């Protein structure tokens, strides 16, 4: 984590900014990751 | 005995020595930059044109020079 | 555009001699010093004003430039920053003054008499950093106040510096203190070339199609001026801290 | 006499000088950035061709000092 | 004779070739350091200014002193 | 007297070592080059043979005159 | 008093009654011999010194022409041998072994030549031979364009053997000249051990020499 905290410090210019630090404009398409348990009686965690 | 001759060589050769050398190593920079990243493009473009008609302008002193030497 | 006419001809010299030699004797030099002198010190005069804090005014550019110079020093090093900062402050603006003036309308003109006879047409311009007296004088001062700083500082330091530096085998010293030495003799030289140098080029190239030739000539001669000055200034400090250092 | 013959000798040698190290760079630099990734490649060759034409016209200067000195 | 001639011609050459070599890593760096960040733009232009600055300073010495050579 | 074989001595040594070293620098460019990347090597291919055919062409320009020199 | 001169003579011709170099030769062969006969019938299983020779010399420059050319080193093995346990031998018998060239009531240019020659022949006889039109290849071939100096590499190939029989002459006899300005003025080497590094630069040259060869063989192989 600090790793990253220093790396995006020092990279600041936006066109070298490419990969996963391209903060892009006119958002489009968007991909969610959702975790749930293999398997019920968890309760309501999956319901939430 | 023919001393303007070589006055005159000696004037074009070591004046067109350097812009050879110079544009050179200027332009590998730029290109190298430009193929890291794109983006600057026509900025580095700007960048680079200037600093080749700076040795161009010692080029020309190199011809001029000869030039009234040979007339 | 065309420079039909104009080119008269090229005349260029070492230094240039002044009147009022009977009293004492003056060279056009140190005219050309007491004037930027005087210009400093009209400057200052008008810089501290009534010095209510009155912001912008034309003082607050002498403020800013006087700020940023401290700030400099104050960068380079911080044990002389206060004591010295007025000896680096003299030579900051005054060989800029020096630089200055000499692109004036006929400054390599000023004081010709006249090129039908010029007998006794000594030009009384003789720009001060044209002079190799006052680069001298310049550089030796600097010196003699950089090896007084180190001596006060480190006595003991600024000897062992060079013959302690290392007793055993060699040593720096001898190689670092010839290296010092030349180093007053090489600013000296340097101011010297400097304005000297655009003097020779405003005269020379000017000759040939005076039209835009002179302007960038004059334009760069100008920035070499400002950046030679600052040089200097900072090279003062850069010495006196090495010798602290 | 031959202060003419050794002037085009020592005009061409000098005008050669600089222009040879001058492409050597260009070349490395435009391989060396075309090698760190293509799409570019328009781009670096036009880049090339710039360079190529900037030392060649000091060479050619040379070139037709030493020629007009033949005569 | 054209010794003074050959004078002015070692003076002007061999004052050009030093400044012309220079200013091209000069910009060099300087598109390189456009290149890797470019946020400097401003300093960057400053310093290669006065870099070059003190370059062609050097050229015109070496110009007027030919010149007067030539005078 | 001899000054035609200082002719010929200056056209083939001047000139030569330019073009001579700027053949290394284009091939050790190259070189690394595909090492980085060895997809590129018919574009590096196509690149290598033109620079050192232009540089070679500045090396037969210093020796063609020389062999005219010799006559 | 420098009083260096050159030993230049001709193979083709017959040998000088002096005949420094074929003495020099001779003296490094017989020293060579009295080597391999120490080593010969002294030889045990594991012997110290007499089988250290052979195996960090002999043994050790075939590993590294194996690795530099595998399978070809063994065909050339006897020419990259020859070219070692020789020169370098010569030259530490004319590195001032007790003469230096006085007291007389590899520098030979002729067996330099020859030694090209020989590698030479080396060249024309197994490189491309697993071709046989090798040598026209990459030369004047429908792909001249870009291989019209692909001759002139050739002709540089031909020049490299006459280069590296200069190379053998040269800086073997420098070292000669270098001993003798030494001698007529700071005699004993010089300050720095100017004996050792003429030594160890003979060797060192020894070494480039078999090393070139087996490099111009692996070459003339691709």
């Amino acid at each position: 984590r600090e790793v990253m905290a220093n790396l995006t410090a020092r990279v600041v210019g936006a066109a070298r900014r490419g990969t996963l630090l391209e903060k892009r404009e006119t958002v489009k398409s968007v991909a969610l990751l959702v975790v749930t348990p293999d398997r019920g009686l968890c309760g309501s965690l999956v319901a939430n | 005995e023919g001393l303007n001759l070589v006055a005159t060589a000696l004037a074009v050769g070591l004046g067109a020595i350097g812009p050879g050398v110079g544009i050179g190593i200027i332009v590998s920079g730029a290109v190298q930059a430009i193929g890291r990243n794109p983006e600057i493009e026509n900025r580095v473009v700007t960048y680079m044109f200037i600093g080749i008609a700076f040795t161009e302008a010692l080029a020309i002193f190199g011809l001029v020079i000869a030039f009234l030497i040979g007339f | 555009f065309f420079l039909y006419t104009g080119p008269p001809h090229v005349e260029v010299a070492a230094e240039v001699i002044f009147d009022g030699i009977p009293g004492f004797p003056i060279t056009n030099s140190f005219v050309v010093a007491i004037i930027i002198d005087i210009f400093v010190i009209a400057l200052a005069v008008a810089a501290t004003r009534n010095l209510q804090m009155v912001p912008r005014g034309l003082q607050n550019v002498m403020e800013f430039i006087l700020e940023s110079l401290y700030n400099l020093f104050r960068n380079i090093n911080a044990k002389y920053v206060a004591t010295a900062f007025p000896l680096v402050a003299t030579i900051f603006l005054f060989v800029l003054f020096g630089n200055w003036f000499g692109l004036l309308p006929g400054v390599g003109s000023i004081g010709v008499c006249c090129a039908a006879q010029g007998k006794k047409l000594v030009p009384l311009f003789r720009a001060p950093a044209a002079d190799l007296n006052f680069t001298f004088a310049i550089a030796v001062i600097s010196f003699v106040f950089i090896e007084y700083w180190g001596f006060r500082a480190l006595g003991p330091g600024y000897l062992k510096k060079f013959f302690n530096t290392n007793g055993i085998m060699s040593f720096v010293g001898i190689i670092e203190f010839i290296s010092e030495l030349v180093k007053p003799f090489a600013l000296a030289f340097r101011l010297f070339g400097n304005i000297f140098a655009g003097e020779v080029l405003l005269v020379v190239m000017a000759f040939l199609v005076p039209l835009l030739l002179p302007l960038p000539f004059y334009g760069f001669e100008v920035f070499v001026g400002f950046i030679q000055a600052l040089i200097f200034a900072l090279l003062t400090y850069a010495f006196l801290n090495i010798a602290v250092t």
